[PDB]
RNA sequence: UGGGGAUAGAUUAUUGCAAUUAUUAAUCUUGAACGAGGAAUGCCUAGUAAGCAUGAUUCAUCAGAUUGUGCUAACUACGUC
RNA sequence: GUGUCUAACACAAGGAAGUUUAAGGCAACAACAGGUCUGUGAUGUCCUUAGAUGAACUAGGCUGCACGCGUGCUACACUGA
């Protein structure tokens, strides 16, 4: 066979789109085919959460957030759970 | 636990034949289907039984799925029986 | 001598590699998520030897 | 009326860790005149948790090797061992028995990570180092296993580091604290 | 250690044509190793597991075997990959 | 209680029994060049068939013992002898 029809990147009208480096290796990926997570996240856990609520100075709470961004390759993205193998039909499938 | 395709055969010709015969009461209910049906084993007669009176305290709640009466079908059937805005634009695109 | 006393809340899942240790959700007005070996049950005492640093699943 | 081995009425106990209260058969139906019920446990998780505890006690004080299902002297030894107690010290042979329970069940254990211990899992812990003491002090030495069980019981009871249910209890615990 | 019965000597018996390379049996004597078992690995969830016996099978002659049968009657989860 | 509220599961109660009451018997499709022609008057071919590899008789041997591995039994004791 050959499994895909766009090179699993934005291959369209383009000859070179710059490589950026895998968050858990330093793998080398084209931006236009890595396995991109934005991951909004807090630093937070629900208990430290109420634990930092009560601390406070002020009532109001400004909920401290993690803005990453984390780039995988294909490699460790099967390896950590970020991508499964799919099927045949479903690989075209964008939900 | 669970049921056979065999016992819910026997279960499914009651009520199909003898819709009206059968009682809330297990006891009764193994009294009727060992009148209406010949089941070479007390085990498996019990069974049938015990399944025909499931199939007694599912139904008793109006109609569902699988088996047929005419007299709701009859029932339901006697039970039964220009310029304002909304319709005005169809309307006026017409002419 | 040290020991303080949650009471189960929440029985949440089987964890750990065997089976053998549950989650489980302890009341301290306080709210504690624990990891516990051996049958337990909901509504009933444990008895917390450290109450610090709330559960991961394993 | 209802007395176990005709002297100990045992309707009456300390709170332990309130955990503990749960579990033991200070109640008057399963309070009784001499042990030995063997009822069947197997049905559910929470049905060996109604057992007597004299019972579950000589249950487990029996296995060992050559003793095997000697029931009948595992309850005589039980009863001269709370005797000597009750001669020992003026506080109830039971309530000592109670005690020593409380102390030899241990609060945490562990996995390669440290984790707590359910109260049914503390109870048999204790029950299993108390009997498990008395075996280790009666094998190829002079003292009589009565006297060991009742020595490791009143021992555990105190807290101290002769008790090898206390010795036990502790490295059980300090591993636990090793570990995290 | 009076635990233990290896190993050996003298007997009188039993079966069989033949008992010796202790056939099997008893009596007295002889009185070894073994101080709870490394790396490993077996079986087991309720009358089970374990302990204790005992019938039957082979048999002219014999159970430390197999197969049944009873009694004494535990622990520990009561689940997970 | 939980469940498409179906199929059904969970808990309690009832009850001799609630997991299909407990245990066996039972044993698809299709294989393996698994074992057995040291059970057969089941059996091909090949060997053999009169100083017989047949039938039968007399001893000896299957158990000998520098040594290596299975499986059981008996032990290692005062919770005992």
């Amino acid at each position: 066979p050959k499994k895909r029809r766009n090179g699993g990147r934005s291959k369209h009208n383009r000859g070179h789109v710059n490589p950026l480096r895998c968050s858990n290796c330093g793998r080398c990926v084209p931006k236009d085919k890595a396995i991109k997570r934005f991951n909004i996240r807090n630093i937070v856990d629900t208990s430290a959460q109420r634990d930092i609520k009560e601390a406070s100075v002020y009532s109001t709470f400004q909920l401290p957030k993690l803005y990453i961004k984390q780039c995988y390759c294909v490699s460790c993205a099967i390896h950590s759970r970020f991508v499964r193998v799919r099927s045949r039909e479903q690989r075209r499938v964008r939900k | 636990r669970v049921r056979t395709k065999t016992i819910k055969r026997a279960a499914r010709q009651i009520v199909e034949k003898y819709y009206a015969k059968l009682t809330l009461d297990f006891q009764i209910n193994k009294k009727i289907t060992e009148e209406v049906a010949i089941i070479p084993s007390k085990r498996m007669k019990n069974k049938v039984a015990g399944f025909v009176t499931h199939l007694m305290k599912r139904i008793q709640k109006g109609p569902v799925r699988g088996i047929s009466l005419k007299l709701q079908e009859e029932e339901r059937e006697r039970r039964l029986d220009y310029v304002e805005p909304d319709t005005l634009r169809m309307i006026k695109s017409l002419g | 001598e040290k020991s303080k006393l949650a009471k189960v809340e929440k029985v949440l899942g089987r964890t750990g590699s065997r089976g053998g240790v549950i989650q489980v959700r302890a009341q301290f007005g306080r709210f504690l998520i624990r990891n516990v070996k051996g049958p337990v049950r909901e509504g009933d005492i444990l008895a917390l030897l450290e109450t610090e640093r709330e559960a991961r699943r394993l | 009326d209802i007395k176990l081995f005709k002297k100990w009425s045992y309707e009456e106990i300390n709170i332990a860790d309130l955990s503990l209260v749960d579990c033991i058969a200070v109640s008057q139906k399963a309070c009784v005149y001499t042990p030995h019920t063997a009822g069947r446990y197997q049905k559910k998780r929470f049905r060996k948790a109604l057992c007597p505890i004299v019972e579950r006690l000589v249950n487990s004080m029996m296995m060992h090797g050559r003793n095997n299902g000697k029931k009948l002297k595992a309850i005589r030894i039980v009863a001269y061992a709370f005797e000597i107690i009750h001669l020992m010290t003026g506080e109830n042979p039971l309530q000592v028995f109670v005690n020593a329970v409380q102390k030899g069940g241990p609060r945490e254990d562990s996995t390669r990570q440290a984790v707590d211990v359910s109260p049914l899992r503390r109870v048999n812990q204790a029950i299993y180092l108390i009997c498990t003491g008395a075996r280790n002090a009666a094998f190829r030495n002079i003292k009589s296993i009565s006297e060991c069980l009742a020595e490791e019981i009143i021992n555990c009871a105190n807290e101290s580091s002769s008790s090898y249910a206390i010795k036990k209890k502790d490295e059980i615990e300090r591993v636990a604290k090793a570990n995290r």
